[PDB]
């Protein structure tokens, strides 16, 4: 009756799952090292920006160093990492999702407090406060993901299979709240203002309006289809295949989301520094470094 | 590109002040030119800032006091400055973005990048007044 359902979710789980995080973990690994790198190397002096994207990376990297274990137990379908890593896997999947909105909810509003306030003279605009912000937004979304660990209870399942749905529903419903659609409208309410700004008076529009984009267009799917997948697992669910096909259509969305961490490097280059500029010139002087000789330069002339 | 700051010196309370960055040798055209302060002991403070595209920035401390422009060829910048007090008293350095569109956007973050400035030029602002007080 189900059957072709439930060989589609082996099949999505197997293959599609593990070729999906498969390609998120080399474009992920590459993008996240060289801008991270690319930091160390290059930046001397950090603005409010600097320091959330490079949070923004400490967050991807963390989870997508998970991705190999995920790949494995999918690609095999068998967990063999036991319950501790499969505990901090599923926060560190979920502290990414979670703390990826905040941290651009963050670089938006130093976009906008920078193009009035190019001097950085407010304490909003400032290394030390982006810092405090940065712990903070650490602080509050491990808070947040905190309550899944009360959904745990009867290998290593999605949050949205484990516990009893009626709480894990209502649970669920206040994360796609707080976590996702209150930091989505702050972009909006900040978009906005940066328009009225400008109208008053587009590069500084372009980190807002590819963030709105980018989480509304990576987050929904997976948002709707956690929420239903939830509420199918209720007694006062309808019976049949639905559930099954409910179970495939929240598969496909999971990947989709966790695109963010290996898309969100883009954000890099929308701070108006030039730091591609600043990353091929230090790759250059890295590569011009070998012919030239310095230490005989200064010794003849 | 050579940078080399011109004016400054002693001003009164109230006085005015134009200052002149001049690239010797070449346009600063296809350059973003930023105007930054330091007194002693302090942290050196964005003031004014020119982009290529003549997109000009002012910190909340000079604002409707300082204008910055680049002459007719475009081979200076001026700043001139008036109402000038007391706290205006620091050496005044000039710099050179070749990124034309980028300096202005974050004159204090993006400094920091920059190789090009001038030797500075002092701007002290006193009166007779608190001389002999
Ligand atoms: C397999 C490669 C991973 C790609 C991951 C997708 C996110 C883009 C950033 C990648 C960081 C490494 C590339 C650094 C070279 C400069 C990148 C660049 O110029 O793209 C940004 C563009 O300027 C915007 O307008
Ligand atoms: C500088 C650039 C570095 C680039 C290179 C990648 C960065 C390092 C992380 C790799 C993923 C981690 C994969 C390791 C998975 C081992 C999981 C584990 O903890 O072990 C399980 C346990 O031993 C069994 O019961
Ligand atoms: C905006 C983009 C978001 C992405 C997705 C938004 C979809 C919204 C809700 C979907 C519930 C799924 C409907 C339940 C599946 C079909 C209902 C049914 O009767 O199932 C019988 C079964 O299909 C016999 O083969
Ligand atoms: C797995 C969970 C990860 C937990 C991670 C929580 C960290 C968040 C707190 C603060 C910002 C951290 C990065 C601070 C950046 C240091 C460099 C800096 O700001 O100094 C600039 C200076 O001018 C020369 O680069
Ligand atoms: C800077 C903050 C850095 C790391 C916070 C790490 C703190 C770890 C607290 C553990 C939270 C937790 O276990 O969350 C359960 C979740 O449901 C998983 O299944
Ligand atoms: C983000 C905002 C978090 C606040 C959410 C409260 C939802 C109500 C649920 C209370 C917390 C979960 C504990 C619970 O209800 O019990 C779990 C039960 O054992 C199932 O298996
Ligand atoms: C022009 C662009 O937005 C600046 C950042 C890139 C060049 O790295």
């Amino acid at each position: 009756s189900c059957e072709n359902w439930l060989a589609l979710e082996n099949i999505l789980k197997k293959y599609y799952l593990s070729a999906f995080y498969g390609i998120e973990f080399i474009v992920g690994m590459l993008g996240n090292f060289t801008v991270v790198f690319g930091y160390l190397f290059c930046m001397k002096n950090w603005n409010s920006s600097n320091v959330y994207l490079f949070n923004l990376s400490i967050s991807d990297l963390a989870f997508l160093c998970t991705l190999p274990m995920l790949i494995r137990s999918y690609a095999t379908g068998n967990w063999t990492y036991g319950d501790v890593l499969c505990i901090s896997n599923r926060y560190v999947l979920h502290a990414n999702l979670y703390t990826s909105i905040l941290f651009l909810t963050f670089i938006s509003i130093d976009r906008y407090l920078l193009m009035k306030f190019p001097f950085r003279e407010h304490i909003l605009q400032k290394k030390e406060f982006a810092i405090l912000i940065s712990l903070a937004v650490w602080v509050l979304v491990t808070l947040e993901v905190l309550p899944m660990l009360t959904f745990i209870t009867s290998s290593c399942v999605d949050y949205a299979s484990s516990g009893n749905p009626k709480y894990s529903l209502i649970y669920s419903l206040c994360l796609t709240l707080l976590g996702f659609l209150i930091p989505l409208s702050v972009m909006c309410f900040f978009y906005y203002k940066m328009v009225v700004f400008l109208k008053k008076r587009n590069k500084p529009l372009r980190l807002v309006v590819l963030a709105v984009v980018i989480f509304s267009v990576l987050f929904t799917p997976y948002h709707i289809m956690r929420n239903v997948r939830i509420a199918s697992r209720l007694d006062s669910w309808p019976q049949g295949c639905s559930q099954k096909a409910i179970k495939c259509l929240y598969i496909l969305t999971r990947p989709l989301a966790f695109l963010n961490s290996a898309v969100n490097p883009i954000f890099y280059f929308l701070v108006g520094d030039h730091f591609r500029d600043m990353l091929f010139s230090k790759l250059r002087q890295y590569f011009k470094s070998l012919t030239s000789f310095r230490l005989l330069e200064v010794l003849f002339q | 590109v050579q940078l080399v700051e011109s004016g400054g010196g002693l001003v009164q309370p109230g006085g005015s002040l134009r200052l002149s960055c001049e690239a010797s040798g070449y346009t600063l055209a296809n350059y973003a030119i930023g105007w930054f302060r330091q007194a002693p002991g302090k942290e050196r403070e964005g003031v004014s800032c020119i982009s290529s595209g003549g997109s000009t920035v002012y910190s909340e401390s000079v604002k409707d006091r300082f204008t910055i422009s680049r002459d007719n060829a475009k081979k200076i910048v001026y700043l001139q400055m008036n109402s000038l007090q007391p706290e205006d008293t620091a050496v005044y350095y000039c710099a050179a973005d070749p990124f034309g569109e980028r300096l202005c956007i974050d004159p204090n973050t993006f400094a920091g990048y920059l190789e090009t400035w001038g030797q500075g030029t002092q701007v002290t602002v006193s009166s007779l007044e608190v001389l002999f007080q």
